[PDB]
DNA sequence: CTTGACAAAAGTGTTAAATTGTGCTATACTGGGAGCCGTCACGGATGC
DNA sequence: GCATCCGTGAGTCGAGGAAGCACAATTTAACACTTTTGTCAAG
C-alpha cells in the first residue's frame, strides 16, 4: 500500500501470461474487429473514428466518464443494421474486446523493459506508463500475418516510448528530440575519448570524433545548453539553514537609488522645461514620450497642432538649442546624464 | 479601506478557476536558445503577464500608453511587470484529486464526514480497494450488497464480470466434458484437473478436429496459427470451410457431407454463465449488460433470465450471459467527491444530535467530534465536496523564480519541478483516457496523478518523499514552505532582515555617558548615507544627491566636509544597539551615537550587564529609526538611560559592575591592625605616645578609659571632608584608615574612603542631604548595597539624576580600582595551615571505616556514602579555613575582597583555587570515592585531571541542551501570552487574590515567616484590594504598594498581626484580551504605576525564559519549569485525598493503604511500599493535600480542589525553582502566564445553547453566553475549569494567523480553513505579520489619537468657531 | 551577509523586545519602510533624499508572498475591513 | 567529512587532519545526540 | 509659416535554411532496487 | 485501562554559494521592395 510499485506489480500479477495460440487469436480478433469498423463506416458512412469510439465505450461499459445519448444513438442505429452487419458489428465488439485483453496481459513485459531504463531523469512508474502507451500503439499497429511473437514487435515501440519520454520530459528547460540525440551522442563520443587517451579530451578532440561539421564553439554550446538548471533550495553547509536562493540578488526591481534618481531627474526635467514657451514644451514632450506614450512622430504632432512636419522640427531645434543653452549657464542637470 | 480582520476558507473550483488567468496546458517552463517562456507554460507572458513593463510578447506595444490592453497578435497583456509576482494559473485536472491537508492530517476530516477510517479512506483515495455508490441490486456471498461498502479488486471483478476459470489441459490428453455443457464444482474436466467452481465449460483450443464423412472418421490437425470456424456436432456439407488458416494453401476444407467434431482442447474455460440457442438475427451485441426480462434474440422469443454480461459466439452462434452485477463502484478522489456530494448536513446534525444522547462515553466523544466538524462546515459556508481539488491552482511564476545569475547558470525552485511532473500527469492520463486505456492503466496513472497533486501540495507527508532525480534532497512543496523553523512564517514574516542596518565588534567605552556608544565613522556614514547626501546637497560639498554619491561611492574621493556633515546629522538622533540573543527585553537599547576613528563600536560597562555582553569578542547590531515616530520611541522609551530597572524583579539592572564595586568597596574598607589590639589606657595622651613609640597600630583597636577607639580617631581629627582629603593626598592618612571627621555637624568617626564616597555622591546628586539619607556609611560597598543606593537614588530623584549618579560612580570606581593596586599572583591564593590537618583527619577516618568494612561492620552502600559525606564535611571545613584565613590573616586579599564585594567569583571558586579541589561525578552520575585532595595553586594530577574533565564535559554538554530548551520555552511563553496588554485603567472587578506571608514548614509543622526576596517578589507594587490596618498605619484600597509598604506588611507580620494580604492580581482580572492597569500594578522598570497599553505579555514571557539558560539541569530544575509550565503529569506524581476527612493509616506487609474517612463517604488509596507519606495518624487532610512527598498533578489538583488552588500552586512551584538557583522574578508574570493557561473550560451541561457536552471554549465566551442566556430567561450553560499547557492554550487560540505562525502550521491552517475562521487582529503576532501598528506601546487606541496643538493655534480655532 | 552586502536579521526575539518597548512605529518601520514595503521603502528613500519625513508604510511584500501561497494551496484567505467587504490588498493587479 | 582546510597556522592544518567527528554520513547527528555520546568515557584516557 | 528633392529606418512579402516534432524500426525478451541506523517527550488515535 | 504506531517539536546572531533515421510541419535570417519619415534647401 505504502509502495506505488508493488501496488502496481500485484495488480499486474492478477492477468495470466498470453500463451502463442492465445496471442494468435486475440491479434486475429483484433486485426477481424479493425477490418469491421472499416467495412461499418464504408457501408453506413459514418466516421470510422466515431464508430470506434462508440464501439469502445460500449466494450468499456458505463464506468467511463462526447455525451452518452449520441453514443446510445449511434448503438442503436448499428443495431438496427440487418444481420449481415450486425455480424461486422460483433466482430468489431469482439476485437475491441480482445484489444483490451491483449493490452491488459503485456505488462510485464513493459515493467521488465522499463526497470533497464531508470535513473535518466524520470521515476519508475512514469517510464511504465510512457511505455504503457507505447505498447498501446503497438497493439494498434502490430501484424499478426507475419507469424512474429507479440514480444518481438512490442519491445520497439515501449522502448521508442520510453526513449522519447525520457527526451521530452526528464529536463526542467525541455530540450528538442534531435538536440536531446545530438547531446547524448556528444557524451558517448567525450566518453569514448576519455577512456582511450586517459584524460579529459579537449573540445578540439571530440569535435574531430564527431564529424564533418563540428568544431570546438559548437561542442562548447552544445555543452552550455546541456547544462540542467540549479535548484535554489540546495543546502550549504553542516546546518540546514541556507539556500542558494539567499545569495542570489534581485536585479528586475528597480532599486530605492534608482527609483530616487529617476524621480529626481522627472523633476528636474520639468522644471527645466518651464523656462521653455508653451507650445515648445509640449512639441518636446510629445516627441520625446514624456506623455507616457511611444515617442510620436514629427507629422502626427503636427497634425496634431495643425502645422507642417518642417516648422515642428525646427521648433524642436529651436527649443532644444534653449535647453542646451540653460543648461550650459546653470549646469543643473549634467549630474543626471551619467 | 483599511484592513481589519483576515478571513480563510475554503476556495472551491470555480473560485480557483475565477482566480487564474488561464490554464497551465503545458509543462514547458522556457526556451533553451531564445530563454523566452514557452506559450501555455509555467512561465507563459500570456498567463502571468509580460516579463518587463508595458512590453507585449510579439514586441508590437512597447509604452504605457496601451496601458490595460492586451494585445491581438500575443495575447500578453501591456500593464506592469509587478503583476507577474500576482497573477496565478491553474491546471484542470482530468480526473478529481484529494488535498492531502484533509486526509492525512489526523483526524481525517473527509474521514470525519464519511464515518470513514483513516485506512479506508487511504485504500480508497490510493485505488487499493472500491466503494460502492450504487448496489445495483448486487449479491456478494448470499449477501446483498449495501451502500457505501468497500470492495477489494477481487471482490469487484466478481461482482462486475463474472466468474470465470481457465483450467490448462495437459497436451495430448482429451476433455471429458464437452463444448457447452454444464459442470459442478469439483467435477473432473480432464484426467489430470478438476474444476472449482460450477459452470459452463467451453473448448480454447481444440488441437484436432474429428469430421465424420458419411458415404469414414477422417481426423485433421490444428496449429496455433489455425483457427477452427465451426461448432462441434455441426453438419458441413462438401465445400464448406472448417478451419481457417493465414496461408489458404494449408487452409482445411471438407471433401463430403460430415459432422464436425473437436477433440483435444488445450485448455478448459469454466464460466459462471446462461448460454441461450438463437436462430436469428440477435438483438443486443458483446459487452453489453442485460437485465431479467430483457429480449436477446429471435425477435422476444429469446429472453435474459440473469443479470450479467451478454456475449454472442458466432462460432457456437449462441448468446452466452455471464451472470454479474451492474454495480456501481468506483475509487479514487471521484468516489469520495461524489459521497460528499451526495452528504446532506442538516439530515447528519440531527443524526447526530440524536446519538449524543446515548450515555456510551466513547460514543458521545465520536458523535461530538463529527457534530464539531460538521457545524464548522455549516457555519462557514463551505462545501465537503471543496475538499477535493478540481482545479490545481497555480503559484504566480515570480515566487517560483527561474532566473539567470550573474554566471550564467539557471537557478529555479522545486515548486517548477513538482508543477512539471503534476502537469506532465495530467496530460498523461488525459492522452491515455482518449485512447481506451485499460482499467489497470488509467487505475495506475490516476493513483500517480493523486500522489503528485499530494507532493506538490505536501511533500513526504504519505509515502516516500519525492526527490530531484540524481540526489536525495527532497523537493520543497508549499507545506514545507510555509512551515517549520525556516517556513514563510518564522524566517521572512515574524522575523526580516532591514535596511539601514550595521554590525560590528564592540569594545569598552568608559569616558561615555550612560545614553551614549561609539559610533565608527565608516559605518555612520554608511547608515546615513541619505541624511548625509541631503546635508551635503544642502551646502556646497556636492550639486546635487547624484553627486554626492558617486563622491562617497569611491573612499579616496570622501573629503573633510563630509565628516562635519556627518556630525551635523546624527545631532540628537539615536541608534539601537542589539545583541543576539535577545533574551529580555533589554538586548536592544537605544543610544547616542558618537562618531570614534576605528572600526570597533564603543559600549557603555553599566549597560553590558543588561546586554549580557563582555568584550571577549562579542558583536553588536545597529539600527537606525527613520521617522519622527521612530525616533520618539527610541529617545523616550527605548534609551539606555530611561531603562535602569529591570522589569523582571524591579531591581536595578544599570548598577555598577566588577571594577566599579571592586573600586568602591577598596576605598570603602577600613583597616583592621594587630599590634596593639587590646591594650588598654588612662588617658589619649598615653595611647598617643605609645603610638610614637611604636608599641600600638594607627588602627589597633584599643580602649582609652572606657570607651573601645582606635590611635587614628584620636590622632586625627579633621575640621571637615576637605581638610581630611587634603592630609590623604599627602599621605599622612590612608583612605582606609579610620580617623575623626567633622561632617555636617556630626562628628563621624569613619574613613577618608568613606567619607569620598558621601562626597562622591552628594555631588553626584546635587543634594547633601539626601545624598546623606541614601547611603550607609558605617560599612563598605559591596554590590548589594550599591544596588540599594541605586534604587533608592531612583525612588527618591529620578531617572536623570540617578543615571548622573551611576556615571560619577563608574567613573570613581574604575580611578579607584586602577589606582588601588589590585593584582593576582600565586601567592595571592593563600593555603591555609588547617587544610594539613582537615586532610589528615580525614584519611584517618577514611582508615578507620575501612577497617570498619573489612570487620563487616557496614555494606559498601553505606560505606560509601559516609564516605561522601566524610569528604563534603571535610570540604566544607576546608572552605570555611579558607574563608577565616582572608578574614583575619589577609583582610585585603584580592581574591578575599573579590569575593565579599561580589565583583568576581564565588566562594566555592576561592575553594577550588585556595583550599581542594573536592569530590568529582562519574559519566554515569556516581561520584568518585576519591576526591581531588589538590587545589589549582598547587596544581591537579593527571588522573585528577581526567576525573575533572568528566564534569567538566558533562556540565558543557548540559548547558548547550539546556539552551535551546531555554529558547524553546521563551518562544512558547511569547506566544502564549502575546496578546496580553493593559487596556484599561481599571476594569472594576472585586476578585483578589491573598498572598500568604507565613509557610507551613513541615519540619517544624508551622507556619513560619517567609524570606524578604519571596516577599517583595510577591507583593512589590501590587494594588491593595482590602484596607489593611497594620502598625497604626491604614493602607486604603486601592494603594499600590511600595517597597516601604512591603517592608511595614513585613514587620506587621512579625509583630503577629497580619497573616496574608489582600490584592489584586491578573488571575483575577475581569479585562477581555488583556489587563487593568489597576490589576497589574507598577511597571518594575520605572518602579511606577503601568502605563495604559504596555505589552506586560511579551514582557512577562522575556522576563520568564531569560534566566532558563542559568537554571541548573543535570523534576527539579529548568526540566521542572518545563513540566509545570505545560501542565504535564509528573511521572513520581504525589498522591492528594479527593475529599477532606480524617486521615488513618493501614499500614501491612501485604499492602499499603490510606483511608480518609467522612461523616458518610469513605476514599482508599492504595499508596507503594516506598513511598514517603508525610501524613500520620490523627490528622485532618483537606481536599488535594498531599498525602505522600513528590510533584502534584496539577489537572488532579485542579479537580479536586478548585482553579485558585491549581493556580497558586503551579505559581508557588515555578517561582520555587527561581528562587533556588538566586534568580528574583517578579510573580506577576508567571500569573499571567498561568491566567493564560487558565483560559479555557469544558461545557458538561449544554442547557438552552448550541454547545456540545464536552466541547472546549474560552471562560470568557461562556461567561458571556451564559449571561445572555440569564437575561432573556433561559438555562444556563454549565462549564468546568479545564487547565492546559501553555503549547496546547497557544495553539487553542481564536486568531488562526498567530497559531499558525506559532507551531502545527497544517493543523492550524486546515481548522481555520474548515471553519472560516476570522481574525480579528487582537494580539501582537497577527499584526507583525500583516505589518500593521500592534495593538500595544504608541500604537494601543488609548493613546494613539492623542493630538498637540499650540496656544495660537487653539485660540484661533476657538475664536473662528464660536 | 557582509561578502553580499546584505541587512542584519530582526528575528523574532527582537520584535518581541520592541514589542515589550511598545515601539510600535520602529516596529512597523523595520517590518515594512525598512525591509520589504517596495514602495514604502522607495518613497521613503525619497522624502530622506528631500529632506522631508517618510510617508506612512504600507502592506509588506511578505504578507503577499503568504496570501499568493495560501491561494495555491487551495485555501481562500481574503482581507476584510470593518464592515466585512474584502479588501484588495494587490491596487487591482490580480483581479481578472 | 570532507571539510574545507583550516590552514591559519601550522598547528591549525595538523589539528585537523588529527580531528575525530562523529557526525558524518552514516553517523550520529548534532540535534539527535544525547548526553551518552558527549560525555567523556573512562575508556578516552590517553586515547582521546 | 509654406513646397519640393533626397537618404536612411522600419515594415511588408517571398525564399530556403535551420529548427522542430512526429512516425518507425518485426528472432525473442513478460513482476524493483535500495535500504538497512545511537533520541526523548508529548499529544492522540487504534485497537485489544 | 493499556501497549503501540504516527506526527511534531527540540535558541539567537554570523559565515558559510546510455539510438538513429527519414520526413513533414514551424520559425526565421536573408534579401527586395514600397512606406514613412528626418532633414535639407528655398524663401
Ligand atoms: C570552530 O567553531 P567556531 O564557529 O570557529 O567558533 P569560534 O570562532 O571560536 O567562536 P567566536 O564566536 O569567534 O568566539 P568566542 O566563542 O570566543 O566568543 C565570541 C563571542 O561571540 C558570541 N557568540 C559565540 N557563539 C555564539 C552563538 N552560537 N550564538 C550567539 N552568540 C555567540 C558570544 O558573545 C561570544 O563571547
Ligand atoms: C561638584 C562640582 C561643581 C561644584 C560647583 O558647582 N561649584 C562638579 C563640577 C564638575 C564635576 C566633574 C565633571 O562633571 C567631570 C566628572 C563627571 C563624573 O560624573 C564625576 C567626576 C567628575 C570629575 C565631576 C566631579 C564633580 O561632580 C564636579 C567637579
Ligand atoms: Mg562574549
Ligand atoms: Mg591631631
Ligand atoms: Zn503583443
Ligand atoms: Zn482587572
Amino acid at each position: 500500500t505504502s509502495d506505488p510499485v508493488r501496488q502496481y506489480l500485484h495488480e499486474i500479477g492478477q492477468v495470466p501470461l498470453l500463451t502463442l495460440e492465445e496471442e494468435v487469436e486475440l491479434a486475429r480478433k483484433v486485426e477481424e474487429g479493425m477490418e469491421a469498423i472499416k467495412k461499418l463506416s464504408e457501408i453506413t458512412g459514418l466516421d470510422p473514428d466515431l464508430i470506434r469510439e462508440v464501439v469502445r465505450a460500449k466494450i468499456l461499459g458505463s464506468a467511463r466518464v462526447l455525451d452518452p445519448k449520441t453514443v446510445e444513438e449511434i448503438d442503436q442505429k448499428l443495431k438496427s443494421l440487418p444481420k449481415e452487419h450486425k455480424r461486422y458489428l460483433h466482430i468489431a465488439r469482439e476485437g475491441e474486446a480482445a484489444r483490451q485483453h491483449l493490452i491488459e496481459a503485456n505488462l510485464r513485459l513493459v515493467v521488465s523493459i522499463a526497470k533497464k531504463y531508470t535513473g535518466r531523469g524520470l521515476s519508475f512508474l512514469d517510464l511504465i506508463q510512457e511505455g504503457n502507451q507505447g505498447l498501446i500503439r503497438a497493439v494498434e499497429k502490430f501484424e499478426y500475418k507475419r507469424r512474429f511473437k507479440f514480444s518481438t514487435y512490442a519491445t520497439w515501440w515501449i522502448r521508442q516510448a520510453i526513449n522519447r519520454a525520457i527526451a521530452d520530459q526528464a529536463r526542467t528547460i525541455r530540450i528538442p528530440v534531435h538536440m536531446v540525440e545530438t547531446i547524448n551522442k556528444l557524451s558517448r563520443t567525450a566518453r569514448q575519448l576519455q577512456q582511450e587517451l586517459g584524460r579529459e579530451p579537449t573540445y578540439e578532440e571530440i569535435a574531430e570524433a564527431m564529424g564533418p561539421g563540428w568544431d570546438a564553439k559548437r561542442v562548447e554550446e552544445t555543452l552550455k545548453i546541456a547544462q540542467e538548471p540549479v535548484s535554489l533550495e540546495t543546502p550549504i553547509g553542516d546546518e540546514k539553514d541556507s539556500f542558494y536562493g539567499d545569495f542570489i540578488p534581485d536585479e528586475h526591481l528597480p532599486s530605492p537609488v534608482d527609483a530616487a534618481t529617476q524621480s529626481l531627474l522627472s523633476e528636474e526635467l520639468e522644471k527645466a522645461l518651464s523656462k521653455l514657451s508653451e507650445r515648445e514644451a509640449m512639441v518636446l514632450k510629445l516627441r520625446k514620450g514624456l506623455i507616457d506614450g511611444r515617442e510620436h512622430t514629427l507629422e502626427e504632432v503636427g497634425a496634431f497642432f495643425g502645422v507642417t512636419r518642417e516648422r515642428i522640427r525646427q521648433i524642436e531645434n529651436k527649443a532644444l538649442r534653449k535647453l542646451k543653452y540653460h543648461e550650459s549657464r546653470t549646469r543643473k542637470l549634467r549630474d543626471f546624464l551619467d | 479601506k483599511e484592513v481589519r480582520k483576515v478571513r480563510i476558507a475554503l476556495a472551491s473550483p470555480e473560485k480557483i478557476r475565477s482566480w487564474s488567468y488561464g490554464e497551465v496546458e503545458k509543462p514547458e517552463t522556457i526556451n533553451y536558445r531564445t530563454l523566452k517562456p514557452e506559450r501555455d507554460g509555467l512561465f507563459d507572458e500570456r498567463i502571468f503577464g509580460p516579463i518587463k513593463d508595458y512590453e507585449c510578447a510579439c514586441g508590437k506595444y512597447k509604452r504605457q500608453r496601451f496601458e490595460g490592453k492586451v494585445c491581438e497578435r500575443c495575447g500578453v497583456e501591456v500593464t506592469k511587470s509587478i503583476v507577474r509576482r500576482y497573477r496565478m494559473g491553474h491546471i484542470e485536472l482530468a480526473t478529481p484529486a484529494a488535498h492531502i491537508w484533509f486526509v492525512k492530517d489526523v483526524p481525517s476530516k473527509i474521514g470525519t464526514l464519511l464515518d470513514l477510517s483513516a485506512t479506508e479512506l487511504e485504500q480508497v483515495l490510493y485505488f487499493s480497494k472500491y466503494i460502492v455508490l450504487d448496489p445495483k441490486g448486487a449479491i456478494l456471498n448470499g449477501v446483498p450488497v449495501e451502500k457505501r461498502q468497500l470492495l477489494t479488486d477481487e471482490e469487484y471483478r466478481e461482482l462486475r464480470y463474472g466468474k470465470q476459470e481457465t483450467y490448462p489441459l495437459p497436451p495430448g490428453v482429451d476433455a471429458l466434458v464437452k463444448d457447452g455443457e454444464e459442470v459442478v464444482k469439483g467435477q473432473e474436466l480432464a484426467p489430470g484437473v478438476v474444476s472449482r467452481l460450477d459452470g459452463v465449460a467451453l473448448y480454447r483450443f481444440p488441437r484436432r478436429v474429428r469430421v465424420e464423412y458419411v458415404k469414414e472418421p477422417k481426423d485433421y490437425r490444428v496449429q496455433p496459427h489455425m483457427n477452427v470456424v465451426v461448432p462441434e456436432g455441426a453438419r458441413v456439407e462438401a465445400g464448406d470451410k472448417i478451419v481457417a488458416a493465414i496461408d489458404p494453401e494449408e487452409e482445411v476444407i471438407a471433401e463430403a457431407e460430415g459432422v464436425v467434431h473437436l477433440h483435444e482442447p488445450a485448455s478448459i474455460l469454466v464460466v459462471k454463465a446462461r448460454v441461450y440457442p438463437f436462430e436469428d438475427d440477435v438483438e443486443v451485441s458483446t459487452g453489453d449488460r442485460v437485465a431479467p426480462g430483457d429480449v436477446l434474440a429471435d425477435g422476444g422469443k429469446v429472453k435474459s433470465d440473469v443479470y450479467g454480461r451478454v456475449e454472442v459466439d458466432l462460432v457456437r452462434n449462441v448468446v452466452r450471459v455471464v451472470e454479474s452485477y451492474d454495480i456501481d463502484a468506483r475509487m479514487g478522489a471521484e468516489a469520495i467527491q461524489q459521497l460528499l456530494k451526495e452528504l446532506d448536513l442538516e439530515a447528519l446534525e440531527k443524526e447526530l444530535l440524536e446519538e449524543m444522547k446515548h450515555p456510551s462515553r466513547a460514543r458521545r466523544a465520536k458523535a461530538r467530534k463529527r457534530l464539531e466538524v460538521v457545524r464548522a462546515f455549516l457555519d462557514s459556508g463551505n462545501r465537503p465536496e471543496w475538499m477535493i481539488l478540481e482545479a490545481v491552482p497555480v503559484l504566480p511564476p515570480d515566487l517560483r523564480p527561474m532566473v539567470q545569475v550573474d554566471g550564467g547558470r539557471f537557478a529555479t525552485s522545486d515548486l517548477n519541478d513538482l508543477y512539471r511532473r503534476l502537469i506532465n500527469r495530467n496530460n498523461r492520463l488525459k492522452k491515455l483516457l482518449a485512447q481506451g486505456a485499460p482499467e489497470i492503466i488509467i487505475r495506475n496513472e490516476k493513483r500517480m496523478l493523486q500522489e503528485a497533486v499530494d507532493a506538490l501540495l505536501d511533500n513526504g507527508r504519505r509515502g516516500a518523499p519525492v526527490t530531484n532525480p540524481g540526489s536525495d534532497r527532497p523537493l520543497r512543496s508549499l507545506t514545507d514552505i510555509l512551515s517549520g523553523k525556516q517556513g514563510r512564517f518564522r524566517q521572512n514574516l515574524l522575523g526580516k532582515r532591514v535596511d539601514y542596518s550595521g554590525r560590528s565588534v564592540i569594545v569598552v567605552g568608559p569616558q561615555l555617558k550612560l545614553h551614549q556608544c561609539g559610533l565608527p565613522k565608516r559605518m555612520a556614514l554608511e547608515l546615513f548615507k541619505p541624511f548625509l547626501l541631503k546635508k551635503m546637497e544642502e551646502k556646497g560639498i556636492a550639486p546635487n544627491v547624484k553627486a554626492a554619491r558617486r563622491m562617497l561611492e569611491r573612499q579616496r574621493d570622501i573629503k573633510d566636509e563630509v565628516w562635519d556633515a556627518l556630525e551635523e546629522v546624527i545631532h540628537g538622533k539615536v541608534v539601537l544597539l542589539n545583541r543576539a540573543p535577545t533574551l529580555h527585553r533589554l538586548g536592544i537599547q537605544a543610544f547616542q551615537p558618537v562618531l570614534v576613528e576605528g572600526q570597533s563600536i564603543q559600549l557603555h560597562p553599566l549597560v553590558c550587564e543588561a546586554f549580557n555582553a563582555d568584550f571577549d569578542g562579542d558583536q553588536m547590531a545597529v539600527h537606525v529609526p527613520l521617522s519622527s515616530f521612530a525616533q520618539a520611541e527610541a529617545r523616550i522609551q527605548m534609551l539606555s538611560a530611561h531603562n535602569l530597572l529591570s522589569p523582571a524583579s524591579g531591581e536595578p539592572l544599570a548598577k555598577p559592575s566588577r571594577d566599579i564595586i571592586l573600586g568602591l568597596y577598596y576605598i570603602t574598607q577600613v583597616r583592621k591592625e594587630k599590634k596593639g589590639a587590646g591594650l588598654e589606657f588612662a588617658t589619649p595622651e598615653e595611647a598617643l605616645a605609645a603610638h610614637e613609640r611604636g608599641e600600638v597600630a594607627l588602627n589597633a583597636p584599643i580602649k582609652v578609659a572606657g570607651r573601645e577607639t582606635s590611635v587614628g580617631r584620636l590622632k586625627y581629627v579633621f575640621a571637615n571632608p576637605d581638610e581630611a582629603l587634603l592630609a590623604v593626598a599627602h599621605g599622612i592618612v590612608d583612605l582606609q584608615d579610620v580617623v575623626t571627621v567633622r561632617y555636617m555637624g556630626k562628628r563621624l568617626e569613619t574613613s577618608p574612603g568613606r567619607i569620598l564616597f558621601a562626597r562622591i555622591v552628594a555631588e553626584a546628586v546635587e543634594d547633601e542631604k539626601v545624598a546623606w539619607e541614601l547611603i550607609q556609611l558605617d560599612v563598605p560597598q559591596e554590590k548589594n548595597s550599591l544596588k540599594d543606593l541605586v534604587y533608592q537614588a531612583f525612588l527618591r530623584l529620578g531617572m536623570e539624576k540617578t543615571a548622573r549618579l551611576l556615571d560619577a560612580l563608574k567613573y570613581y570606581g574604575f580611578t579607584f580600582s586602577t589606582t588601588s593596586g589590585i593584582t593576582i599572583g600565586i601567592d595571592d591564593a593563600v593555603i591555609p595551615e588547617e587544610k594539613k590537618q582537615y586532610l589528615e583527619e580525614a584519611d584517618r577516618k577514611l582508615l578507620q571505616i575501612e577497617q570498619a568494612y573489612e570487620m563487616g561492620f557496614l555494606t559498601d552502600r553505606e560505606r560509601y556514602d559516609q564516605i561522601l559525606q566524610l569528604w563534603t564535611e571535610t570540604t566544607e571545613k576546608v572552605t570555611q579555613a579558607v574563608f577565616k584565613n582572608f578574614e583575619e590573616n589577609y583582610p585585603f586579599n584580592p581574591l578575599y575582597v573579590m569575593a565579599q564585594s561580589g565583583a568576581r567569583g564565588n566562594p566555592q571558586q576561592i575553594r577550588q583555587l585556595c583550599g581542594l579541589r573536592g569530590l568529582m561525578q562519574k559519566p554515569s552520575g556516581e561520584t568518585f570515592e576519591v576526591p581531588v585532595r589538590s587545589s589549582f595553586r598547587e596544581g591537579l594530577t593527571v588522573l585528577e585531571y581526567f576525573i575533572s574533565s568528566h564534569g567538566a564535559r558533562k556540565g558543557g554538554a548540559d548547558t548547550a541542551l539546556r539552551t535551546a530548551d531555554s529558547g524553546y520555552l521563551t518562544r512558547k511563553l511569547v506566544d502564549v501570552t502575546h496578546e496580553i496588554v493593559v487596556r484599561e485603567a481599571d476594569c472594576g472587578t472585586t476578585n483578589y487574590i491573598s498572598v500568604p506571608l507565613f509557610q507551613p514548614d513541615e519540619v517544624t509543622r508551622s507556619l513560619r515567616l517567609r524570606k524578604r526576596a519571596d516577599i517583595e517578589a510577591g507583593l512589590y507594587g501590587r494594588v491593595l484590594a482590602r484596607e489593611v490596618e497594620v502598625l497604626g498605619v491604614r493602607l486604603e484600597e486601592g494603594r499600590y504598594l511600595s517597597m516601604d509598604d512591603v517592608h511595614l506588611l513585613i514587620k506587621a507580620a512579625e509583630a503577629g498581626e497580619i497573616q496574608e494580604v489582600p490584592v489584586r492580581s491578573p488571575l483575577t482580572c475581569q479585562t477581555r484580551y488583556g489587563v487593568c492597569q489597576k490589576c497589574y500594578g507598577y511597571d518594575l522598570s520605572m518602579a511606577r504605576p503601568v502605563s495604559i497599553g504596555e505589552a506586560v505579555g511579551i514582557v512577562a514571557a522575556q522576563s520568564i525564559g531569560e534566566p532558563g539558560t542559568q537554571l541548573t539541569m543535570r523534576t527539579q530544575g529548568l526540566p521542572r519549569v518545563i513540566e509545570l509550565f505545560e501542565a504535564r503529569r509528573p511521572k513520581a506524581k504525589a498522591v492528594i485525598s479527593e475529599i477532606d476527612g480524617v486521615v488513618r493509616i493501614e499500614e501491612t506487609e501485604e499492602k499499603l493503604s490510606v483511608f480518609v474517612e467522612s461523616e458518610g463517604f469513605s476514599k482508599e488509596y492504595k499508596l507503594p511500599k516506598e513511598a514517603r507519606l508525610l501524613v500520620k495518624d490523627g490528622d485532618y487532610v483537606e481536599a488535594g493535600q498531599p498525602l505522600t512527598r513528590g510533584a502534584i498533578d496539577p489537572h488532579q489538583l485542579l479537580e479536586a480542589k478548585g482553579p485558585e488552588a491549581v493556580e497558586r500552586y503551579l505559581v508557588e512551584e515555578i517561582q520555587k525553582v527561581y528562587r533556588a538557583q538566586g534568580v528574583k522574578l517578579h510573580d506577576k508574570h508567571i500569573e499571567i502566564v498561568v491566567r493564560q493557561m487558565m483560559k479555557y473550560v469544558e461545557v458538561t451541561d449544554p442547557g438552552d445553547s448550541r454547545l456540545l457536552e464536552g466541547q472546549v471554549l474560552e471562560k470568557w465566551d461562556v461567561e458571556a453566553l451564559n449571561e445572555r442566556l440569564i437575561a432573556e430567561g433561559k438555562t444556563p450553560v454549565a462549564w468546568k475549569p479545564l487547565l492546559m499547557g501553555v503549547t496546547k492554550s497557544a495553539l487553542s487560540t481564536k486568531s488562526w494567523l498567530s497559531a499558525a505562525s506559532f507551531q502545527n502550521t497544517t493543523h492550524v491552517l486546515t481548522e481555520a480553513a474548515i471553519a472560516g475562521k476570522k481574525d480579528e487582529l487582537i494580539g501582537l503576532k497577527e499584526n507583525v505579520i500583516l505589518g500593521r501598528l500592534i495593538p500595544a506601546g504608541t500604537g494601543s487606541d488609548f493613546v494613539r489619537f492623542t493630538q498637540v496643538v499650540d496656544q495660537k493655534t487653539l485660540k484661533a480655532i476657538e475664536e473662528a468657531r464660536k | 551577509g557582509k561578502a553580499q552586502f546584505g541587512g542584519q536579521r530582526f528575528g523574532e526575539m527582537e520584535v518581541w523586545a520592541l514589542e515589550a518597548y511598545g515601539a510600535a512605529h520602529t516596529l512597523q518601520e523595520m517590518l515594512t519602510l525598512k525591509s520589504d514595503d517596495i514602495e514604502g521603502r522607495n518613497a521613503a528613500y525619497e522624502a530622506i533624499i528631500k529632506g522631508e519625513d517618510v510617508p506612512e508604510p504600507s502592506v509588506p511584500e511578505s504578507f503577499r508572498v503568504l496570501v499568493k501561497e495560501l491561494q495555491a494551496l487551495a485555501l481562500d484567505v481574503q482581507t476584510l475591513d470593518e464592515k466585512d467587504n474584502p479588501v484588495d490588498i494587490f491596487e487591482g493587479l490580480a483581479s481578472k | 567529512l570532507s571539510q574545507f582546510k583550516d590552514e591559519t597556522n601550522p598547528l591549525s592544518s595538523l589539528r585537523h587532519k588529527r580531528r575525530i567527528s562523529a557526525l558524518g554520513p552514516g553517523g550520529l547527528t548534532r540535534e539527535r545526540a544525547g548526553f551518552d555520546v558527549r560525555d567523556v568515557h573512562r575508556t578516552h584516557y590517553g586515547r582521546i
